[PDB]
């Protein structure tokens, strides 16, 4: 809500980089911190980036590489934790960023860091290597950001550059310039502190700051502190958020403890956001885990009465974590799966020879099964000889935990379909939309994504795409019946909320009842069958229930025969 | 010999502010040679002469029909008014007063409902559908039908009638014939209602959706 | 001046064999200083004298009552006859001679059946409880209840009215108050039903059960 | 229903021989033929047998031993085929038909045997030992009646005789005399027939008999049989019924055939009587043979989709066919079993230290689980500290299969208890009931045991227990509103059909309706509690419907809260 998330780029090539300029703006603004890796990859010096001015925290790590521009907006930002790292190794990394080719007066590429917040760093390190035309670098001694641990989580710093420098501010103690200016001096919190004293804005012990704490502090006292080490509770900084229950003196008998809290993203609160789990435990997460299934009451993870429940996984779990997408292999094991536990995406490697199998169309419609996902999608290519992906047919939501680079709930270009039909979609869980690259596809912005979304965070970046100014050619456009326009492709079937009466997936008219051979009745908006044994009539309705009784035309004593 | 009365005005009329009901004052059966006539309105015994009076229309009786409509604001007769139709001929030497006006009690807001017609009642050809309304003070009520906002028109109705609750009660009938409109939104279950008016109503007016 | 008319019988005492229906003559308003008064009772104009007259009876109006019941086997009503009540005074020097008899038509086999209430008029208090009748002919009708075979008295109903269809239609009321006999078979889901009554029908009776 | 079935007595002792003697009146009257084992034994001079005047045929081993009798009104049976064997070797038996203890003019046993209807027998042989005051033994050359199989089946007869003898009449051939009247002359179709011929009236090939015939014949035509070896289709002696369905000619493609008939106590029928199974393999039996269960469409035996279903067996079965009767063990293997596939009984051997372990009363109740046996049931001996045996509160059906003693479909003597509850039954399959020695036992002569009946043939006998007349005494009676007086025992609970409204298991006056706190609306002459969310009312009926819908006293738009 008041956060955004982390992604998984890692030197990653996006296309059209004015959706990548867009990627984030709907990411990022209004966010305060990360839950993850923040990756910055490919941006010309054209940048409208006043939406990172506030940024506090990060969870994974941080990087920027092969981007061309003379400045970042970062500050305020004086945390990094690196629960993930760049190789599995640095907390933060930078790489080639400039240009090799070709009035304009600009470097082409940035001079300057100017990262005068960061005060605090946990596991891991950093590398900045092949980054001509900046200075400032090798300039602020890392280790006085580093914990008392992560000493010897060793750093590498280019030297290799092509400009030159300038000395650091006056206003600043040695030589700790981010920038040129005294606006960006630094502080530290390592040597200067009261002996064993984590963390000081000053040597004296009044000046020491707390344990837990970090980043510095007004003064060692909870409230007073600056980086909370684990969470910000309510405005504080403790180590480990209140337990959900409580055992008695020396008795197997729990009882709950009110003042607890799940752990989550660094906020001990009351329950679990929206897309996220609950569990005994104690801790919001992504993933259901061991011996532990989930169930609703909205959702929780806990046992059930029974062993792990046999159901299908997808890509990216216990078994499918370091696989690359869907061949001709691991197709029939979502054999009317109602519901995966994981993700999947096309690629062209699966249709081709891969000596192993490549894939076929008509080995395909399992997915008129699938009621529910819990990870992503990804596609990159698809045969001519299928006009549309009605397969689909009927999929509830996608739900998607895992996103594809961290960041997308599905992805779909380089297709040469006309349509879609993915017709019974009335919301999606966290992870961005995406699509571009579809030559044929028509009936793209016939769609209110926006109801689809449940987090406000969540856009769509379209384009490379036959417009409606021109789909319209021959005749298209939403179905009749379809209420405002909501169609995904023609025919009634892509219908969403058709006010006219449906048959299984038809909104028409006529719930033909009496004019039409099989009878029918009508509930809930939607046409259904007459019973079987209900004789034909032809006065008025035929039928008055589903079921053998209820009825009217007759061909035990209740029934017909 | 002969005798006139009047007609009241319609509920329909009443209780609705841009409808104009009638105080209508009929006269049948003029002599073969004695048939003149002329109106007079009273209020409590005050004239006021501001009537619109209609030509004649002959009868199978050989005799002519003949009536005037009277003006309305409604509010007098909402809170209590009684009016008088004078009227003359020589056959007859008397004049006629008619102390005609609204009645009051105790009024009960009237206990509605909707329900359908029974399975067994299905039958082939003209189905029923039907209204009710109960618990209701005074008799003076009149009702109407509505389906998904438009009218209809071939249905009818009953009086009201006494019981030991001091109220009245009574129900409407709809006409539904096969192969029609009348069933087709039926049997498709769409919004019908019915459109109630009366005094103790509040706001004089409520309704009762239905369907299957 | 005063003017008098009779009583036709009861429907619930035609088409019943044991029972005997009454052609009744009423008679109001005497006068003061002339009250004699004596009945003959005619068949299209034939006396018969064998009825039985019953005192009188002094109302508000500083009148007496007065009247006659008259002995039927009901043959003669059952396939059309007309009667005559003549009476007399001083008051008035006419003679009194109406042609009240059963009337004739299509008849129409009562389309019958039993109705729940509605879950929403529930509420808390005396519940309503139904049965209707409607494509019957002529309009002499009248019906009861009864329940596992007892009967009920605290009902009521209404007149008929003609509508499109030729015939006539209407409910009857029955009142069903709280903590009450009424209602513990109700809830219990009996056997009820409506015990109906008319020429058409098929041997003059049929019946329609009802429950939960 | 024209016929009657076999019996298991082995030299058995029944109690109470009044019962024993009319133990059969509603077995045999009325019966043309056995299906099993005929068994006699324990019946003295004292005998209304007329019953047993048209007897034709046997299926089992037919028996007669310590039996006092001087006359057998046995005749017109021609036919034995032994499927079953005494001591699994003989065909019919006899031992020990008279008195050694003690006016009245009598011998005290058998004098002779009288059975010239006999013509024809299969597998099996013949012993007649200890028999004294019997003649006409060894008479009558039983090789003659055998087949040309079971020469060698062998026989052994006794020929230590107390009284003498007659010659056989000068009517008859040789010394063939079942007795010594002309009308127990014999005739024999082995020796004189015509060479390999099985059967005959006379030695020409004229008077042959038909190879699948037997008893001889009027002609070797099949009308014209007498005894069919394998059934009487429809007055025809064919070796095999014939098949249900029919196989195209080279194809693997079924189709019915309507002239198809089941097997079953030789008889090709169209379908199989009631109580008895229907298999696509064409046999009606009393078991549903390895990998095959049972369905209804009325029973029928199939396979299903899946292997054998696991479900609990009785006595009697695959696993449980030479048990005694119940234990310490094997108790718990009911847990729960909604629908038993075998039978069970109760003796003292388990209320007996068994030295294994023996049983309890408190280690029951399972039987509140029971829907369905299959087979019958035995009782001798009970703990007095059991006034009743209200843990059956709810079975169906007993539906016995199999019987005890081939007769019973439950047995019960031997007890002290009160009254009994089984409440729930409205219909039983074959055996007959029993009952006796039950000394504090009431509330007998309460029940319609006629309407349980399926079989005409059944019936009840009952004795050495309270009667009536004075289990009134402290004023015992059936429940007040059963209807009819059809108790089981006290309580309303014990009613079959009681008028009034039940609650669960008790029928009272009032479904208390807003009357009683847990408020409660009425279906099908059973009162049902309201919903838990309908608020308390006090008005009228607080509830309209089961479910949180229908409801009226709320405390999510249809539903209360």
């Amino acid at each position: 809500t008041q956060v955004c998330t982390g992604t998984d780029m890692k030197l990653r090539l996006p296309a059209s980089p004015e959706t990548h300029l867009d990627m984030l703006r709907h990411l990022y603004q209004g966010c305060q911190v990360v839950q993850g890796n923040l990756e910055l990859t490919y941006l010309p010096t054209n940048a409208s980036l006043s939406f990172l001015q506030d940024i506090q925290e990060v969870q994974g790590y941080v990087l920027i590489a092969h981007n061309q521009v003379r400045q970042v907006p970062l500050q305020r930002l004086r945390i990094v934790r690196g629960t993930q790292l760049f190789e599995d190794n640095y907390a933060l990394a930078v790489l080639d960023n400039g240009d090799p080719l070709n009035t304009g007066a600009s470097p082409g590429g940035l001079r300057e860091l100017q990262l005068r917040s960061l005060t605090e760093i946990l596991k891991g390190g950093v590398l900045i290597q092949r980054n001509p035309q900046l200075c400032y670098q090798d300039t602020i001694l890392w280790k006085d950001i580093f914990h008392k641990n992560n000493q010897l989580a060793l750093t590498l710093i280019d030297t290799n550059r092509s400009r030159a420098c300038h000395p650091c501010s006056p206003m600043c103690k040695g030589s700790r310039c981010w920038g040129e200016s005294s606006e960006d001096c630094q502080s530290l919190t390592r040597t200067v502190c009261a002996g064993g004293c984590a963390r000081c804005k000053g040597p004296l012990p009044t000046d020491c700051c707390h344990e837990q704490c970090a980043a510095g502090c007004t003064g060692p006292k909870h409230s007073d502190c600056l980086a909370c080490l684990h969470f910000n509770h309510s405005g504080i900084c403790e180590l480990h958020c209140p337990a959900l229950v409580t055992y008695n003196t020396d008795t197997f008998e729990s009882m709950p403890n009110p003042e607890g809290r799940y752990t989550f993203g660094a906020s001990c609160v009351t329950a679990c956001p929206y897309n996220y789990l609950s569990t005994d435990v104690g801790s919001c997460t992504l993933v259901c885990p061991l011996h532990n299934q989930e169930v609703t009451a909205t959702q929780r993870c806990e046992k059930c009465s029974k062993p792990c429940a046999r159901v299908c996984y997808g890509l990216g779990m216990e078994h499918l974590r370091e696989v690359r997408a869907v061949t001709s292999a691991n197709i029939q094991e979502f054999a009317g799966c109602k519901k995966i536990f994981g993700s999947l995406a096309f690629l062209p490697e699966s249709f081709d020879g891969d000596p192993t199998a490549p894939l076929q169309p008509e080995q395909l419609q399992v997915f008129e099964t699938l009621e529910e996902i819990t990870g992503y999608l990804y596609i990159s290519a698809w045969p001519d000889s299928l006009p549309d992906l009605s397969v689909f047919q009927n999929l509830q939501v996608i739900r998607g935990r895992i996103l594809h680079n961290g960041a997308y709930s599905l992805t779909l270009q380089g297709l040469g379909i006309s349509w879609l039909g993915l017709r019974s979609l009335r919301e999606l869980g966290s992870g961005l939309a995406l699509i571009h690259h579809n030559t044929h596809l028509c009936f793209v912005h016939t769609v209110p994504w926006d109801q689809l979304f449940r987090n406000p965070h969540q856009a769509l970046l379209h384009t490379a795409n036959r417009p409606e100014d021109e789909c319209v050619g021959e005749g298209l456009a939403c179905h009749q019946l379809c209420a405002r326009g909501h169609c995904w492709g023609p025919g009634p079937t892509q219908c969403v909320n058709c006010s006219q009466f449906l048959r299984g997936q038809e909104c028409v008219e006529e719930c033909r009842v009496l004019q039409g051979l099989p009878r029918e009745y009508v509930n809930a908006r939607h046409c259904l069958p007459c019973h079987p044994e209900c004789q034909p009539q032809n006065g008025s309705v035929t039928c008055f229930g589903p079921e053998a009784d209820q009825c009217v035309a007759c061909a035990d004593p209740p029934f017909c025969v | 010999g002969p005798s006139v009365f009047l007609f009241p005005p319609k509920p329909k009329d009443t209780l609705m502010i841009s409808r104009t009901p009638e105080v209508t004052c009929v006269v049948v059966d003029v002599s073969h040679e004695d048939p003149e006539v002329k109106f007079n309105w009273y209020v409590d015994g005050v004239e006021v002469h501001n009537a619109k009076t209609k030509p004649r229309e002959e009868q199978y009786n050989s005799t002519y029909r003949v009536v005037s409509v009277l003006t309305v604001l409604h509010q007098d007769w909402l809170n209590g008014k009684e009016y008088k139709c004078k009227v003359s001929n020589k056959a007859l030497p008397a004049p006629i007063e008619k102390t005609i006006s609204k009645a009051k009690g105790q009024p009960r807001e009237p206990q509605v409902y909707t329900l359908p017609p029974s399975r067994d009642e299905y039958l082939y050809g003209d189905v029923s559908l039907t209204c009710l309304v109960k618990g209701f003070y005074p008799s003076d009520i009149a009702v109407e039908w509505e389906s998904n906002g438009q009218p209809e028109n071939n249905y009818k109705t009953t009086p009201p009638v006494l019981d030991s609750d001091g109220s009245f009660f009574l129900y409407s009938k709809l006409t539904v014939p096969r192969h029609s409109a009348r069933m087709w939104r039926w049997a498709h279950g769409n919004v019908f209602s019915c459109s109630v008016m009366h005094e103790a109503l509040h706001n004089h007016y409520t309704q009762k959706s239905l369907s299957l």
